[PDB]
RNA sequence: GAAAUUGUUGAAAGGGAAGGGCAUUUGAUCAGACA
RNA sequence: GGAAUACUGCCAGCUGGGACUGAGGACUGCGACGUAAGUCAAGGAUGCUGGCAUAAUGGUUAUAUGCCGCCCGUCUUGAAACACGGACCAAGGAGUCUAACGUCUAUGCGAGUGUUUGGGUGUAAAACCCAUACGCGUAAUGAAAGUGAACGUAGGUUGGGGCCUCGCAAGAGGUGCACAAUCGACCGAUCCUGAUGUCUUCGGAUGGAUUUGAGUAAGAGCAUAGCUGUUGGGACCCGAAAG
RNA sequence: AAAUAUGUAAGAAGUCCUUGUUACUUAAUUGAACGUGGACAUUUGAAUGAAGAGCUUUUAGUGGGCCAUUUUUGGUAAGC
RNA sequence: GCCCUGAAAAUGGAUGGCGCUCAAGCGUGUUACCUAUACUCUACCGUCAGGGUUGAUAUGAUGCCCUGACGAGUAGGCAGG
């Protein structure tokens, strides 16, 4: 609010904190992103390398959705089972009856391997896996089942 | 609860015990000092008798008074004045003379007055304007327990012990001397004795080594 | 100085200490008695102005 | 005059209270400055200051960072103390017993700790059980994990991440970022 | 609350330094030094009055 | 309310004084003030009057008298710092004086005893004054600074 | 029913401006505190 | 030959005149003097006496007198300037709001977070309640197709508050979060290597490299709010010649 | 070949003994680099000083300057 | 060495003025004396720092209490009002 504001505090001084010499004027270095390759270049390189020019291929009419594919790491993975049920599967880790986790149903497109699941067997249903995710999942006695 | 007198017993007897130690220590020093002077006197007299010249040891202690104000002072001497703790006009400190402080003294000759202080004026400096540095906080000397609490570790458990460490430039002159806040002196009472302060003592000015003539100045200032 | 400092430290300890091995600045001079024998003082005075040229 | 050797009237730089207005915070502080003035235990002095800290200088400690610390040699029965909030972590499956004293426990954190038959204690309860912080392990969280510090020290060859809104090819990835386009950083 | 100069103020003079009492008792500040009469070698005098 | 209300008031309890260390010791007078000595009064009702000094009262004042029959001044208190002590003395060795103290002048016209005391003290003084010619006349004439007189030079 | 600005009345100062600072004399005026 | 004196210096030698101050408010300290009882000038003034009790002292004011004092505001290296504005007075009169932001801070919740497009409900623009989505965050790296984070107690080394053990203590050892420095490992890109195999050209295991990334390495974010700062806007207020 | 000015050093991140690691390097277990284990504490390695030291973020104004001693260029000179 | 000549400009006029001649001038020496917002001691304000103090049954814990040092300021920053 205005009450807490330096302009209340500048009342009575001449230059409003803007200086007597340099003044406060309209648009000294130009407006907006003006000057980029000229009098504002030092700031642009440093702070914004990369800014001018092009890289890579244009893609006309790109539809994000095409590329929708959220990742989940083994890291979690057991999170996709509600906890009441989790402990029941954690202990009695087995074939014959291992949990089915539908990672697409949870809204994930790829399973990745960040790290360490307990030795319990999981049946993991997913669209994609990372070679490691599968290796690890298997060393616990589970499988990946590829869905769509 | 006893303590009433019961621990006022320890205290008073122990305090009594200390003044005893201080009493005999100050007797010692006074013998030490007066045979020290007498020896040098008979030195000179014996040397003349033999057809020779007794040349005294060079002074080991000087006493420096900043005689110059705080403006327009070149960097190099400015730093030295800081390190000697002379950061305002008329304040002074003691300095142990070695090659490595001579050269300090040299760099500041135009801003200071210094010389060889006598027992009398080290004594009256400390009795009157002597202040310890204690968790900073500049604290007046006024009671011997103040001294023993901060310099006891070095022997030195009284005000005349302190003086004794100073004048004889003892093994603990650094701790002892640093303990003393720089002395804040007044302007000389009967004045400077000269029309212009800022030339050397030798040219009818006030700055530089005036050797034993420092005692007259500092007394007039103290 | 190190290699030496180790030595006089051994030479002390082994003996029964009292070392002192920090360097120290030039100290002022001690007293001394200069004799006159063979060496009475020569008196000099300042010398007059002269030109050579 | 004095040829001053250092700035005059300089404030120490350190908080002295917290900036917070929370009564209960101020009460804990009432407690701990007492403890700090009268116990000569160093634990209390450290805790006093941490109570003053702003939210950034007290990152959350996760319950898994707690489990690690209890794995130190001779540390398992220590009561871990956190002057801040304690957060949950599904990445650890097996979480030990212990006693954690902290300012805040998230719902899932006290659950995990309590499900293992451990205990959540507030700082004043800690004070009473351990007036000198006996048998205590203080944990702090990662301060320089914050997104803000990514961008500190931006400049050529420093490798520090643009302040940028959109990202993608075609945002700040051409002249100055690759050898073939002017130069590289 | 008030610095008292010893130097003037016998009370604290004696509180600091207890030797002050015997120092003044035995005068000591006016000690008579032993009269000795050693005489300087001619050499010393000769070169004193030399031109 | 008109004004709010402080959240802290001063206590109205008054402290005791600290235990001060200030012995009253006797005022020793300057050597020139010896009973029998003639004083010049410098101020007061009797300013300029030359007068005989009798006793040092317990309140530091000086008991003097004219004598009354010479110059009109009675047994009376005078302050030692408003007085010039001359060098002329009458012996005061037959003048009683024991009676006279601070209470004798407790303020509380002239009581018959004062009238009477005055005469007993003055007849002795007059006896002594007669021994030195012109002293009475001296005692009955006022002192004044004359043109050219320099007190810092004059002997009194 | 403000101010600038004006009339009258009363008081004061004024040898080429006036106004201001520190200090006191003199005049006018007034609070407090005593019990 | 024997003294004196001057000069310089010393005394915790004695002593006179004058000026300014009297902060503090029970006691508590360090002492001094006494055979003692006690006393004191020893951690900041008390004792005694008088005058007035009021315009006396004091405040305010006008004037006089001593000394001193150039018009402010502005731009400027430099203004009292022979630089500009301002005869006088009232009243108006200039850093704002908004979109999106950086840092810092407070608060809620936390691997999440955000009820307010909307629905429900109402004492009706409020307050109260809520389903599905969505947004930011929880993954990175490539121009891309694409691939995608543990050799190891999630590593070694050095410093490291705190805690733990021994010790009366000083110290010694144990553990060491944050943070810092340094050497490695992990993921992507680049380059190299090219196993078992094959719809004989697909496949790309494995081990590597002064290369390279805004990465991993027991998460820190999301939201609301504030000061300051950023860009667009009439953009602190007033001002062109023009189009 | 000065004077003034100027780089580095004055220890625990040190010094010594023992002998592990490698694909580097040597004729060579030779060296080199990093280590394990062991020995010596504050006169532990000059002076003086230190209202402590280190570190992080963010942002204002500024980006006409002028003067004096000394050194000093152009100019006859200059309040250049 | 001092003094003198050499030595010419514009309104009347400046060792600051008056005036000063064994100086109140020039060179040098010796004392004393005058006086800055500086130095010394003290009170009071504020700023920074270091201590002490939750024990109720009375009133400010951002409080109270002790102690030390410090204070110029345009542009500008922040703070308490
Ligand atoms: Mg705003
Ligand atoms: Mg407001
Ligand atoms: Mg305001
Ligand atoms: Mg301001
Ligand atoms: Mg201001
Ligand atoms: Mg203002
Ligand atoms: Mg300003
Ligand atoms: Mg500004
Ligand atoms: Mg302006
Ligand atoms: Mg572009
Ligand atoms: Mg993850
Ligand atoms: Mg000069
Ligand atoms: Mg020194
Ligand atoms: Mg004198
Ligand atoms: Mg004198
Ligand atoms: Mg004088
Ligand atoms: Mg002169
Ligand atoms: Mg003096
Ligand atoms: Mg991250
Ligand atoms: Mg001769
Ligand atoms: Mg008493
Ligand atoms: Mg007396
Ligand atoms: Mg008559
Ligand atoms: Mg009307
Ligand atoms: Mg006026
Ligand atoms: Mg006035
Ligand atoms: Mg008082
Ligand atoms: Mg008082
Ligand atoms: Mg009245
Ligand atoms: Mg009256
Ligand atoms: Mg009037
Ligand atoms: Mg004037
Ligand atoms: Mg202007
Ligand atoms: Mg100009
Ligand atoms: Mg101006
Ligand atoms: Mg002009
Ligand atoms: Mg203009
Ligand atoms: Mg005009
Ligand atoms: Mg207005
Ligand atoms: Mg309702
Ligand atoms: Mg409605
Ligand atoms: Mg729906
Ligand atoms: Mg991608
Ligand atoms: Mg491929
Ligand atoms: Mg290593
Ligand atoms: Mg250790
Ligand atoms: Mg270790
Ligand atoms: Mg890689
Ligand atoms: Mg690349
Ligand atoms: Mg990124
Ligand atoms: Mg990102
Ligand atoms: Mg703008
Ligand atoms: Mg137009
Ligand atoms: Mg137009
Ligand atoms: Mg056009
Ligand atoms: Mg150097
Ligand atoms: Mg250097
Ligand atoms: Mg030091
Ligand atoms: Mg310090
Ligand atoms: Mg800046
Ligand atoms: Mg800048
Ligand atoms: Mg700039
Ligand atoms: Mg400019
Ligand atoms: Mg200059
Ligand atoms: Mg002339
Ligand atoms: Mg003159
Ligand atoms: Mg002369
Ligand atoms: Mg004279
Ligand atoms: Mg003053
Ligand atoms: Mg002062
Ligand atoms: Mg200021």
């Amino acid at each position: 609010p205005s009450r807490f504001t330096k302009t209340r505090k500048h009342r009575g001084h001449v230059s409003a904190g803007k200086g007597r010499i340099g003044k406060h004027r309209k648009h000294p270095g130009g407006r907006g992103m003006a000057g980029g390759q000229h009098h504002h270049r030092i700031n642009m390189d440093k702070y914004h390398p990369g800014y001018f020019g092009k890289v890579g291929m244009r893609y006309f009419h790109k539809q994000q959705a095409h590329f929708w594919k959220p990742v989940l790491n083994l890291d979690k993975l057991w999170t996709l089972i509600p906890e009441d049920k989790r402990d029941q599967y954690l202990k009695s880790a087995s074939k014959e009856t291992a949990p089915v986790i539908d990672t697409l149903a949870a809204g994930y497109g790829k399973i990745l391997g960040k790290g360490r699941i307990p030795n319990v067997p999981v049946i993991v249903k997913a669209r994609f896996v990372s070679k490691l995710a599968e290796e690890k999942i298997r060393a616990a006695g589970g499988v990946v089942e590829l869905i769509a | 609860a006893e303590q009433v007198a019961a621990e006022r017993a320890a205290r008073k007897a122990a305090n009594k015990e200390k003044r005893a130690i201080i009493l005999e220590r100050n007797a010692a020093y006074q013998k030490e000092y007066e045979t020290a002077e007498r020896n040098i006197i008979q030195a000179k007299r014996d040397a003349k008798a033999a057809g020779s010249y007794y040349v005294e040891a060079q002074h080991k202690l000087v006493f420096v008074v900043r005689i110059k104000g705080i403006n327009k002072i070149p960097p190099k001497p400015r730093k030295v004045l800081q390190l000697l703790r002379l950061t305002r006009i008329n304040s002074g400190t003691f300095v142990k003379v070695t090659k490595a402080t001579l050269e300090l003294l040299k760099l500041i000759e135009p801003y200071v007055a210094y010389g060889y202080p006598s027992y009398s004026t080290i004594r009256q400096l400390v009795y009157k304007r002597g202040f310890g540095k204690i968790n900073k906080q500049r604290v007046p000397l006024s009671d011997n327990a103040i001294i023993e609490a901060n310099l006891g570790k070095y022997g030195i458990l009284s005000i005349d012990d302190l003086i004794h460490e100073i004048i004889t430039v003892g093994p603990h002159f650094k701790q002892a001397n640093n303990f003393l806040w720089p002395f804040k002196l007044s302007n000389p009472s009967g004045g400077w004795g000269v029309p212009r302060k800022f030339k050397h003592f030798i040219q009818g000015g006030s700055f530089g080594n005036r050797e034993e003539f420092i005692n007259k100045l500092v007394k007039s200032m103290n | 100085r190190v290699k030496a400092n180790a030595a006089k430290r051994a030479e002390a300890k082994a003996q029964g200490v009292a070392v002192q091995l920090k360097r120290q600045p030039a100290q002022p001079r001690e007293s001394r008695i200069v004799s006159t024998e063979g060496n009475v003082p020569q008196t000099l005075a300042p010398v007059p102005y002269e030109t050579f040229i | 005059g004095i040829d001053h050797t250092s700035k005059q009237h300089k404030r120490s730089g350190h908080r002295t209270a917290p900036k917070s207005d929370n009564v209960y915070l101020k009460l804990l502080v009432k407690l701990y400055t007492f403890l700090a003035r009268r116990t000569d235990a160093p634990f209390n002095k450290v805790v006093l200051k941490a109570l003053f800290l702003s939210k950034i200088n007290r990152p959350p400690v996760s319950v898994s960072r707690i489990a690690r610390a209890l794995k130190q040699e001779g540390a398992a029965n220590k009561t871990v103390v956190v002057v801040g909030t304690v957060t949950d972590d599904a990445r650890i499956f097996e979480f030990p017993k212990t006693t954690v004293a902290a300012l805040r426990f998230t719902a899932g954190a006290r659950a995990k700790i309590v499900k293992a038959g451990g205990e959540c204690i507030t700082l004043d309860q800690l004070a009473v059980r351990a007036p000198k912080g006996q048998n205590t392990l203080i944990l702090r969280g990662p301060r320089n994990s914050r997104e803000a510090v990514r961008h500190f020290g931006m400049g050529p060859h420093k490798g520090k991440a643009p302040r940028i809104l959109s990202t993608g090819r075609k945002f700040e990835r051409a002249r100055g970022r690759r050898r073939s386009k002017g130069f590289k950083v | 609350v008030l610095k008292k100069n010893p130097l003037k103020n016998k009370q604290v003079l004696l509180r600091l330094n207890p030797y002050a009492k015997v120092f003044a008792a035995e005068k000591l500040g006016s000690k008579k030094a032993e009269k000795t009469g050693t005489k300087p070698a001619a050499v010393f005098t000769e070169t004193l009055k030399h031109d | 309310s008109a004004q709010k209300a402080p959240k802290w008031y001063p206590s109205e309890d008054v402290a005791a004084l600290k235990k001060t260390r200030k012995a009253a010791r006797p005022q020793k007078l300057r050597a020139s003030l010896v009973p029998g000595t003639v004083l010049i009064l410098l101020a007061g009702r009797f300013r300029g009057k030359r007068v005989v000094y009798l006793k040092h009262l317990e309140d530091n004042t000086l008991l003097i008298s004219g004598p009354f029959k010479v110059n009109g001044v009675p047994l009376r208190r005078v302050n030692a710092r408003y007085v010039i002590a001359t060098s002329t003395k009458v012996s005061v060795e037959g003048v009683n004086v024991e009676k006279f103290n601070v209470e004798y002048f407790a303020k509380e016209e002239i009581k018959a005893e004062r009238v009477e005391d005055q005469k007993v003290v003055d007849k002795a003084l007059i006896a002594e004054i007669k021994k030195t010619p012109l002293l009475k006349q001296y005692l009955s004439a006022s002192f004044s600074l004359k043109n050219g007189d320099k007190p810092h030079m004059l002997k009194f």
